[PDB]
């Protein structure tokens, strides 16, 4: 995940080391909305792409899929998957990398977060939930990661897409869905919430 | 330009057929080659397969025993079919028109190239959740908050369907309360949390209970809530 001002170059590398001839092609995903073809065939662009994204050759053998991005803008803020074809490696069925480009030149404001940990009564019922509420940001795009202690947790979280406020920013919430013996046994839990390139972290411990 | 839908008939219970349809319009679905991608919770963005009229179609390696992809010619229409479904299946399915080329790098009579696909045109793609939910109540936990101000609330938990209402101390408190929009989680019941904002000096004096109607399954809850 890197940050650039705009006008500045972003590079994003994609994918493992080319063994074959290649014909990397490159995705743009931004938030909730469909994702776009940037590069095909390592370096050609489809219509409408400008000239500002650029990919990696093919050569020499042992390069890694490189997208270049010259004097970002804001619109150039998402995920950015490469989709490699090589002739030494087996067609590949699931898209590489995921990379997420923030811009920095942004108007904005920071989330406000509030972290509780599994209630009493919940845990009775031998059930455990972390509920994270992120209120107060714009844009309306947040990235929840959760940490068991130091390590990140990918099972059992549930985040909600962001919502219009009243006051026209946004809230969200995650939840982290939890055994009662994971709760006791990690020494905390934290939820990280990245926001326009920084991250709020609110940790509880039971 | 050409646009796609990805659409299902509607909801998937544990070991039924996930059936989807990428409704094509701007153009024939028999000019071009089609595919079906998903995203996961659990895993990354993943290619399912292609299909075209010619017959050229295949399936992903890990999928290819369950998966089904069809042309609708009539109906101008790419058919997704996925047997057995479960809770792993559950994610956003995308339709995306499906281009190919050659990559030539020696002499073609030496098999010294190979066709690459690429995708140009996607769905918004639309999201699939496995679950048997039926109408069921929420229950109703307290979430507990020196100077300052504190955050107490109430989490309503795993009811179904949406949606359910929040109030504080039957209406007297409305002053700093945020209700917050429910997550659809992997189970296919929601869960919302209703928190107010309060003075900490106040956790003394004011009493707080939080309201929950649930009307589909007729639960009315007051669960007081304190430090
Ligand atoms: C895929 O997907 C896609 C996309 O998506 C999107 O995006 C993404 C990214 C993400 O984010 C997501 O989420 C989103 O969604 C899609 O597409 C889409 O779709 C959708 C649907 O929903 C849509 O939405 C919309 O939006 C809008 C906005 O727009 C814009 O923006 C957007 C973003 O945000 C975009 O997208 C678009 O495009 C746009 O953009 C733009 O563009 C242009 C051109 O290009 C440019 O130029 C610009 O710049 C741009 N911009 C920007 C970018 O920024 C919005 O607005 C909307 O909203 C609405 O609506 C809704 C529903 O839908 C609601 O909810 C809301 O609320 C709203 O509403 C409204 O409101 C207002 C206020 O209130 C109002 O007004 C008022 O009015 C009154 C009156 O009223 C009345 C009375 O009277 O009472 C009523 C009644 O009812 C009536 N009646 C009748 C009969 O009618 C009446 C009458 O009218 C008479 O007249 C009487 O009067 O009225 C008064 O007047 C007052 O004063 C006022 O104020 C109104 O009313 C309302 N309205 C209504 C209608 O309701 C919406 O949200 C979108 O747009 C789209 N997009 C596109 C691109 O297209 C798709 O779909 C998918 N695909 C597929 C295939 O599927």
């Amino acid at each position: 995940d890197i940050s650039v001002a705009p006008g500045e170059t972003a590079r994003i590398s994609c994918g493992e080391k080319s063994l074959g001839s290649r014909a990397v092609q490159w995705y743009q995903h931004r938030a909730g909305q469909a994702p776009s073809l940037i590069i095909y065939n390592n370096q050609d662009r489809p219509s409408g792409i400008p000239e500002r994204f650029s990919g990696s050759p093919d050569s020499p053998f042992g390069t890694t899929a490189t997208l270049t991005i010259t004097s970002v803008e804001a619109g150039d803020e998402a995920d950015y998957y490469c989709h490699i074809w090589d002739s030494r490696v087996p067609t590949k069925w699931v898209f590489g990398g995921g990379t997420t480009l923030t811009v920095l030149g942004q108007p904005k404001a920071a989330p406000s977060v509030t972290l509780f940990p599994p209630s009493s009564e919940e845990l009775q019922a031998n059930k455990a939930t972390l509920v994270c509420l992120i209120s107060d940001f714009y844009p309306g795009a947040v990235t929840v990661a959760w940490k068991a202690d130091s390590s990140p947790v990918k099972a059992g979280v549930e985040t909600t897409t962001p919502s219009k406020q009243s006051n026209n920013k946004y809230a969200a919430s995650s939840y982290l869905s939890l055994t009662p013996e994971q709760w006791k046994s990690h020494r905390s839990y934290s939820c990280q919430v990245t926001h326009e390139g920084s991250t709020v972290e609110k940790t509880v411990a039971p | 330009q050409m646009q796609l839908q990805e659409s299902g008939p509607g909801l998937v219970k544990p070991s039924e057929t996930l059936s989807l349809t990428c409704s094509v319009s701007g153009a024939s679905i028999s000019d071009s080659y089609w595919s079906w991608i998903r995203r996961s919770p659990g895993k990354g963005l993943e290619w399912i397969g292609y299909v075209h009229k010619s017959g050229d179609t295949n399936y992903s390696p890990s999928l290819k025993s369950r998966v089904n992809l069809s042309l609708d010619t009539s109906k101008n229409q790419v058919s997704l079919s996925l047997v057995a479904a479960t809770a792993a299946d559950s994610g956003k399915y995308y339709c995306a028109r499906t281009l190919h080329g050659r990559r030539i790098y020696g002499i073609v009579a030496f098999n010294e190239w190979f066709t690459y696909f690429y995708m140009d045109v996607w769905g918004n793609g639309t999201q699939v959740t496995v679950s048997s939910a039926s109408t069921k109540g929420p229950s109703v936990f307290p979430l507990a908050p020196s100077g300052g101000t504190a955050a107490l609330g109430c989490l309503v938990k795993d009811y179904f369907p949406e949606p359910v209402t929040v109030s504080w101390n039957s209406g007297a408190l409305t002053s700093g309360v945020h209700t917050f929009p429910a997550v659809l989680q992997s189970s296919g019941l929601y869960s919302l949390s209703s928190v107010v904002t309060v003075p900490s000096s106040s956790l003394g004096t004011q009493t707080y209970i939080c309201n929950v109607n649930h009307k589909p399954s007729n639960t009315k809850v007051d669960k007081r809530v304190e430090p």
